[PDB]
RNA sequence: AUU
């Protein structure tokens, strides 16, 4: 509708998720269209400004020295201007470690190059946002199945690296998802599919978890999911608006010092997975961020 | 020993990218321009964007000629002044940051550019109430 | 998906 034009973008409204629609085509009104973007802004720039806008409305949990990890952050320009908003959108020493495929120059306090499954960490991370798109979903298409590549590697990430009341954004297509990812939004506190009103010509969506509870709280079958979204991008059409890049008064994460506790599994009551669920405690220990990136050894 | 006396006097990109520009060659693109308020204090280089009306506010990397060559920064640390920080760019020289990062220095008093903000070299203003 |  009208309104929608001036907010950061369109979060799903929740009666999608309970319905149960087969797949089909998502077919949108301005599929390919641009939105006028402010002078010299990249696209990418405009798309993680109104995602970190619709983030600052979330019950995220924002300790002090947060753990953000981002993946998909390089480029073909060889910059990473995701990484260089993130960290501008950020509390000042938030660590930030991105990472891609490709080798690219980043703002972030290290950087990793090679594919997500040979990426390690002995610690939990707040926050996993990731753009990871594989080049082989666009030039060849084929029937809309789950895909398997970097997807089950952030599905093992998010159950293993990922500390309750941490959140992620994963960035999903009409052909690039995952049913695992979308049964695992139901081990959140609360979940959506949030379009930036800059790319709404895209079946492009974040799939949003907010304050990881490390348990489902609701069954979800991801291949009705994806359907239902579809549903949803099909007969809600988005006009494409740059509105909202233009006051950017309150665009920086408010620090809320969040509580961070090293509680074990049997210490986890329903009075901890209420606070989990407001984002106001964080479950990890804090001990030295370690991370690598696995070498290929050969002749 | 005679590898470093060597590169001391054979790869210099700073020299290479002024006489480039000398030449007239394309100034390096896809600096990333931030969105922000233009409301900034205007310093050189910070934590986060602060350019003012007259300037525009870019990832601190994108603007690092080092960065982007992915050649060693010229210091024995390594360390780079802007991979991590946002650097404030003067509108007017926007259109080649990287090289406007390199003909400039910052002034160490204020934290302004030399010539593009620096004012401590002004004469000394009437007391005021 | 890197307008
Ligand atoms: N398995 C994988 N591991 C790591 N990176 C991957 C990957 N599959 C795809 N990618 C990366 O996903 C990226 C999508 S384009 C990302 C744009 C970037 N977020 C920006 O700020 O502009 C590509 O750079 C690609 O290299
Ligand atoms: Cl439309
Ligand atoms: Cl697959
Ligand atoms: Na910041
Ligand atoms: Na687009
Ligand atoms: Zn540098
Ligand atoms: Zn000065």
């Amino acid at each position: 509708n009208s309104s929608q034009a001036w907010q950061p973008g369109v979060a799903m409204p929740n009666l999608y998720k309970m319905q149960r629609m087969l797949l089909e085509k998502c077919d949108l009104q301005n599929y390919g269209d641009s939105a006028t973007l402010p002078k010299g802004i990249m696209m990418n720039v405009a798309k993680y400004t109104q995602l970190c806008q619709y983030l600052n409305t979330l019950t995220l949990a924002v300790p002090y020295n947060m753990r953000v990890i981002h993946f998909g952050a390089g480029s073909d320009k060889g910059v990473a201007p995701g990484t260089a908003v993130l960290r501008q959108w950020l509390p000042t020493g938030t660590l930030l470690v991105d990472s891609d495929l490709n080798d690219f120059v980043s703002d972030a306090d290290s950087t990793l190059i090679g594919d997500c499954a040979t990426v390690h960490t002995a610690n939990k991370w707040d926050l996993i946002i990731s753009d990871m798109y594989d080049p082989k979903t666009k030039n060849v298409t084929k029937e809309n199945d789950s895909k398997e590549g970097f997807f089950t590697y952030i599905c093992g990430f998010i159950q293993q690296k990922l500390a309750l009341g941490g959140s992620v954004a994963i960035k999903i297509t009409e052909h690039s998802w995952n049913a695992d990812l979308y049964k695992l939004m139901g081990h959140f506190a609360w979940w959506t599919a949030f379009v930036t009103n800059v790319n709404a010509s895209s079946s492009e969506a974040f799939l949003i978890g907010c304050n990881y509870l490390g348990k489902p709280r609701e069954q979800i079958d991801g291949y009705v999911m994806h359907a239902n979204y579809i549903f949803w991008r099909n007969t809600n059409p988005i006009q494409l608006s740059s509105y909202s890049l233009f006051d950017m008064s309150k665009f920086p994460l408010k620090l809320r010092g969040t509580a961070v506790m090293s509680l074990k599994e049997g210490q986890i009551n329903d009075m901890i997975l209420s606070l989990l669920s407001k984002g106001r405690l964080i479950i990890r220990e804090n001990n030295r961020v370690v991370i690598s990136s696995d070498v290929l050894v050969n002749n | 020993s005679t590898v470093l006396s060597f590169c001391a006097f054979a790869v210099d990109a700073a020299k290479a990218y002024k006489d480039y520009l000398a030449s007239g060659g394309q100034p390096i693109t896809n600096c990333v321009k931030m969105l922000c308020t233009h409301t900034g204090t205007g310093q050189a280089i910070t934590v986060t964007p602060e350019a003012n009306m007259d300037q525009e506010s870019f990832g601190g990397a994108s603007c690092c000629l080092y960065c982007r060559c992915h050649i060693d920064h010229p210091n024995p640390k390594g360390f780079c002044d802007l991979k991590g920080k946002y650097v404030q760019i003067p509108t007017t020289c926007a259109n080649d940051p990287v090289g406007f990062t390199l003909k400039n220095t910052v002034c160490t008093v204020c934290g302004m550019w030399k010539g593009y903000g620096c004012s401590c070299d002004q004469l000394r203003e009437p007391m005021l109430q």
